[PDB]
């Protein structure tokens, strides 16, 4: 039938060979709202 | 359809053009079915 999708963005993270391994103990927020409406949906819509 | 009147039907069937798909299958150990899906452009489903 179809599968309609749009590109959102790119996120870059540093990483070292000898780095003291760590975890982000808190979540990170990134804006996504650019293309959810471009996909023909409202902010409270459904998507993946 | 007895013998002397189906050969022309077979000739007609061969004369009209056809499309086809090919397989090279072998033993798998358990009898099973095969399903064909025709993916077409629009993404792809």
């Amino acid at each position: 039938s179809h599968s309609h999708c749009e590109f959102a963005g790119d996120i870059f993270i540093l990483g070292g060979a000898n780095e003291m391994p760590w975890e982000f103990n808190l979540p990170y927020h990134f804006d996504i709202s650019k293309a959810v409406e471009h996909l023909g949906k409202k902010l409270n819509g459904d998507y993946v | 359809w007895t013998i002397p009147q189906l050969e022309e039907v077979l000739k007609r069937q061969r004369a009209q053009d056809r499309l086809f798909a090919g397989f090279l299958l072998h033993n798998i150990g358990t009898s099973a079915d095969v399903q064909l899906f025709i993916c077409v452009a629009t993404e792809r489903n």
